[PDB]
């Protein structure tokens, strides 16, 4: 199989989404006319992954655009590649979601969904073999949250056998509007175990904690949280862009990853991380393995990893990353589950990123990504055992034990995870 | 002459196919478009080449092979690399989705929606034998559809073909060159359906192949091209008997005769030597001696295990260039006064020989050096058990967990195939202890 | 009854209806069914004008519902700073105990609120209560991982 479908949903979804598209257009070439100026013919080999090819040798990205704000289509449109975009694949309303989860999946959300599966259809259908479905958005809003998740559901019960995996952007009080948005994203959490096969877990507490206390950054701003999150897409995608020598679709990928379904939280990580000289392969591998590489705000060395993927971009030894992928799980042979044999598992692109003539991608399936989850449903708690707002959400015709569910479920995956954490074989 | 036919199933099937029919080529005279100057019978024969291959009126000789993959990026390459005219076009069948290193896929859902082309293609060149004696099958554990497909094809065949052999080469798993966690049961599954269905299976271990890559050839990071014409010549050795004229192995029957003493344990151990790098142009010639002291050396072994600490129920040579059969005979002689080789009580203790007299043929573009005299020695050893050891132990470690379980269940398999297969390895070896006394 | 529409009024931020009920009679310490007061609404919802003309006409700042809330454990979960302020300002207790033992400090600390976090240190918040799992909000902030937080808790 080869195209995917690319979704972005809501402020952030489309935000980090624009991103994608203007990186890896750089990538393979593609200008912002959607031409095809590159200079390397690697470049266009798996083009069509992302790409629909039109006429006169234009590439327009397999991309459908969602949001219940107008406001953020015409951002996306205005930005440096927004002109690219089919403009009959931009599917907005006019009300927005005003943060609420309830709006986004029932009552606004609810009335555009169709709209956005027609166009979604739509590019299914001139697929030559679909490999399933790709979203952005974030868990704390309303739009992406709400309406996110109900996407999915919606392509899930239409596409059965197609692969569904999200990057999905945490909240954090150190980048929060409000303070619903523990009850937004864990109503949506519950959606994601069940209905995605992988969820990159991009956690602004992560982000800002690296722009801050890494980076030196004394103000981050989004531009620098998503100059992470681009990169950390880019190389997440390498592996189907730029195939090389693997022959693997996001199904192989997807089952050598995820051993327990529900367990598809992804702790992504990125070496070398930089604010807008060359790392050795020693330093790649040993920034990839540090707790303040991680995207996900989690110490991996809480809990332990039941598979790994990294990807490295650039010339380089292939036998050095086999002697440091090796020296990592022999040093720290204790982190890595023991009945999961061969579970750290590593490719090698040629063709490295802007800016960078070496860089390295890390895919952590780690049970300390329970943390993440705790935090969230401790200020989920906080919140719901006052009933702080909850009106905004059961005037949309929600009830409180979708709330008490809610919980219950994001707890039901936290003793997943911890029971995975203490078996042994 | 009674016809072979070769089929090829998934990647590692496919591109060691197309390394061994590459070789194939080199050793009887033709060239890429099938052209042979040195068969003068123009558009027929029944030389011993044509068990191999067939022959049309404008004198192309044309391999009797298929190749099947459930994603066509691998059979593409054949479509279009140097023997793109070599192969029948519709005998390079490909589906859209891959099994996604899931063998209930490529046995179940993906597996079935091509396995009846597939075997209407195969019926095609079947029908055009004048005496089929049956199948080599070529393939991986660790893959969706080397496992999964080839089971459900070997099922098929079993059905459509009663009478007819079917052996296996097939890739077994090495984690330095494989990037499927899934592959011991991807590699247990295949086998428990297969045991039934297979007269004779060679195993590759993956990792002998890339230790002697690493050591003999000097390759410091072997790639499937290193491993693959590596693979290739030891196919060839093996397959040598059924192509020229020769008094061992010269039939598909003969196979099962010489190495199989009964119908479970049918995996013999192959050991090739020697191995030298084309770097080394100028080596001193090994004697017949020499090559032969190798074959019992673990290094040169093409599955890693210690037949030192087994019984042995079989074992061929099988020669190929300037060998004297009285200097087999004397090196055979000093192999059993020297090293410590047990045989079972219930077999005949001697050595069969086959000596085939025409130079080893290597690759232009390979990492082998020519050699004036090699050997390639097939044992039946209970020490081959090892091999299913580790593969059965790695099983039971994620089983264990149920970890990927789940996407076996979702593919069209009961969860209770999985533990119906393990007790079937726990079985197999079983019969290898009891047969090791 | 003015009750019932005072409460709502407070939680709305109708700063007008809000003095004409008081005006008219209104009880400023009136309850809905779990125990909230208009100045537990007003603190909730962020209406600091109405917070101040509640606690200049009788509202009791330490008033409780239920569950052990007071107006400043409302404010210190929304995070309402300047509205933290002035209740303390007003005599608010600042280690009140609530029915799942958490106090005001335990709450900025779990919404990462943390200007509201130091204000209610430099008002005595006391590091060493313990929520009903034996927590205190530094223990809160090491479990967490939040270091921002930690520094501020060690003073
Ligand atoms: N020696 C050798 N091993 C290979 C080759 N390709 C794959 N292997 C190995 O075979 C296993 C992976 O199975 P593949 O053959 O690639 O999979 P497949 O049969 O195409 O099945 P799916 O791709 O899962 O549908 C691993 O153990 C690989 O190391 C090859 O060309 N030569
Ligand atoms: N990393 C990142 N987070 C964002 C961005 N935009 C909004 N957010 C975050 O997403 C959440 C708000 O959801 P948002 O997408 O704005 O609401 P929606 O339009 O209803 O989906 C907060 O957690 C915000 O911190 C962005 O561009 N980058
Ligand atoms: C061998 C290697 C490193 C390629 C590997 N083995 C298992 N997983 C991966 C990598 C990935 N695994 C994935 O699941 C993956 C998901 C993805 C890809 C593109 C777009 C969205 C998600 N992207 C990856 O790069
Ligand atoms: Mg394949």
């Amino acid at each position: 199989m080869r195209e995917i479908v690319h979704i972005q949903a809501g402020q952030c979804g489309n935000q980090i989404g624009a991103k994608f598209w203007e990186v890896i257009s750089d990538e393979h070439g593609i200008d912002p006319t959607g031409s095809y100026h590159g200079d390397s013919d690697l470049q266009l080999e798996r083009i069509n992954v992302y790409y629909n090819e039109a006429t006169g040798n234009k590439y327009v990205p397999r991309a459908i655009l969602v949001d219940l704000e107008p406001g953020t289509m015409d951002s996306v449109r205005s930005g440096p590649f927004g002109q690219i975009f089919r403009p009959d694949n931009f599917v907005f309303g006019q009300s927005g979601a005003g943060n609420n989860w309830a709006k986004g999946h029932y009552t606004e959300g609810a009335e555009l969904v169709d709209s956005v599966l027609d166009v979604v259809r739509k590019e299914s259908e001139s697929c030559d073999c679909l490999q399933g479905f790709q979203l952005t958005h974030s868990l704390g809003g309303g739009t992406g949250s709400g309406m996110g998740t109900l996407l999915i559901s919606k392509i899930r019960e239409e596409y059965p056998d197609r692969i569904m995996n999200t990057f999905s952007v945490m909240p954090s009080p150190k980048v929060s509007d409000t303070v619903v948005e523990p009850y937004n994203a864990t109503l949506s959490v519950h959606q994601l175990v069940e209905n995605t096969d992988e969820t990159y877990c991009i956690d602004n507490e992560a982000l800002y904690d690296i722009c801050f206390r890494t980076l030196k950054l004394t103000t981050p701003t989004y531009g620098d949280l998503n100059h992470l999150v681009s990169a950390t897409m880019s190389g997440v995608t390498t592996c189907l862009r730029f195939p090389g020598q693997l022959n693997a679709d996001l199904r192989k990928l997807a089952v050598n990853m995820v051993p327990f379904p529900r367990l598809h939280f992804f702790m992504p990580g990125f070496a070398p991380l930089t604010s807008r000289r060359a790392l050795t392969v020693p330093e790649l591998t040993q920034q990839m393995f540090d707790s303040k590489n991680m995207m996900a705000a989690c110490d991996p060395r809480h809990g332990r990893y039941l598979t790994v993927a990294a990807i490295f971009r650039g010339r380089m030894s292939m036998k050095e990353v086999d002697e440091q992928m090796l020296n990592v799980q022999n040093k720290n042979s204790s982190y890595f589950v023991e009945w999961i044999p061969n579970n750290v598992k590593t490719a090698v692109c040629d063709i490295p990123p802007r800016g960078l003539k070496m860089s390295a991608t890390f895919i952590g399936n780690s049970t300390a990504i329970q943390e993440l989850f705790k935090r969230i449903s401790e200020q989920f708690t906080a919140m719901f055992r006052r009933k702080a707002f909850l009106h905004w959400y059961t005037g949309e015709g929600m009830d409180e034990m979708e709330f008490t569910e809610a919980e219950s479920n994001m707890n039901d995956l936290v003793s997943e995870y911890q029971q995975y954490q203490d078996a042994t074989a | 002459m009674r016809e072979c036919i070769s089929i090829h199933v998934g990647q590692a099937g496919v591109q060691i196919g197309n390394a061994c029919w590459e070789l194939y080529c080199l050793e009887h005279g033709i060239q890429p478009d099938g052209q042979m100057p040195s068969d003068k019978t123009i558009g027929g024969g029944d030389d011993s080449f044509n068990t191999f291959f067939s022959e049309t009126g404008a004198g192309k000789h044309v391999p009797r092979a298929v190749f099947v993959d459930l994603e066509p990026t691998v059979i593409d390459e054949v479509r279009t690399g140097t023997y793109r005219q070599l192969f029948h076009p519709e005998q390079l069948i490909t589906g859209k989705e891959d099994a996604a290193n899931n063998y209930a896929r490529g046995h179940y859902t993906i597996g079935k929606e091509i396995i009846d082309l597939v075997l209407d293609r195969i019926r095609k060149l079947a029908d055009q034998c004048t005496g089929l004696q049956g199948f080599l099958v070529f393939h991986s554990f660790g893959g969706g559809t080397g496992s999964g497909f080839t089971s459900l094809l070997m099922e098929r065949l079993s059905v459509d073909y009663g009478k007819k052999s079917k052996l296996e080469f097939s890739i077994y798993p090495a984690p330095q060159v494989s990037t499927a966690v899934v592959e011991p049961y991807n590699s247990i599954l295949t086998t428990h359906t297969t045991l039934e269905h297979s007269d004779c299976a060679f195993m590759v271990d993956n990792e002998a192949i890339y230790d002697i890559c690493r050591r003999n050839l000097d390759i410091e990071r072997p790639t499937y091209t290193n491993l693959n014409r590596l693979i290739s010549q030891i196919v060839s050795s093996i397959t040598a008997s059924l192509r020229f004229d020769g008094a061992l192995n010269v039939d598909l029957t003969e196979f099962q005769t010489n190495l199989v003493p009964y119908p479970r344990i049918h995996f013999p151990l192959a050991t090739y030597a020697p191995v030298i790098s084309a770097e080394k142009a100028y080596h001193e010639q090994l004697s017949v001696a020499e090559i032969t002291n190798a074959c019992f050396e673990p290094a040169n072994q093409m599955v890693k295990c210690d037949p030192r600490h087994g019984k042995y129920m079989a074992c061929c040579l099988l020669y190929r260039g300037d060998v004297v059969p009285k200097d087999v005979n004397a090196a055979i002689a000093t192999i059993k006064t020297k090293r410590s080789i047990q045989f079972v009580d219930w077999c005949p203790t001697g050595f069969k020989v086959g000596i085939n007299y025409q130079p080893p043929t290597v690759v232009p573009g390979g990492d082998l050096a020519k050699v004036q005299r090699a050997v390639c020695m097939l044992s039946n050893t209970t020490a081959i058990a090892e091999a299913w050891a580790r593969l059965d132990h790695k099983f039971d470690l994620m089983y264990a967990k149920r970890a990927f379980v789940h996407w076996y269940v979702g593919e069209g398999m009961e969860e209770g195939e999985f533990s119906e297969a393990r007790e079937d390895m726990a079985a197999l070896e079983k019969d290898y202890e009891e047969v090791g006394v | 009854d003015l009750g019932k529409k005072l409460l709502e009024a407070a939680r709305a931020g109708q700063d007008d209806e809000v003095r004409i009920l008081m005006a008219n009679g209104a009880d400023v310490n009136a309850t809905d069914a779990s125990g909230l007061t208009p100045l537990h609404l007003a603190a909730t919802y962020g209406h600091l004008e109405i917070v101040e003309v509640l606690l200049k006409h009788g509202a009791d700042v330490n008033a409780i519902d239920i569950m052990g809330s007071t107006p400043l454990h409302l404010a210190a979960l929304i995070g309402h700073l300047e509205i933290v302020e002035v209740l303390l300002k007003h005599g608010a207790d600042v280690n009140a105990v609530d029915t799942w033992g958490d106090t005001p400090l335990h709450l900025a600390a779990i919404m990462g609120h943390l200007e509201i976090v130091e204000v209610l240190l430099k008002h005595g918040a006391d590091v060493n209560a313990q929520d009903k799992f034996g927590k205190t909000a530094f223990d809160i902030s090491i479990d967490n991982g939040n270091e921002d937080l930690a520094e501020i808790l060690q003073k």
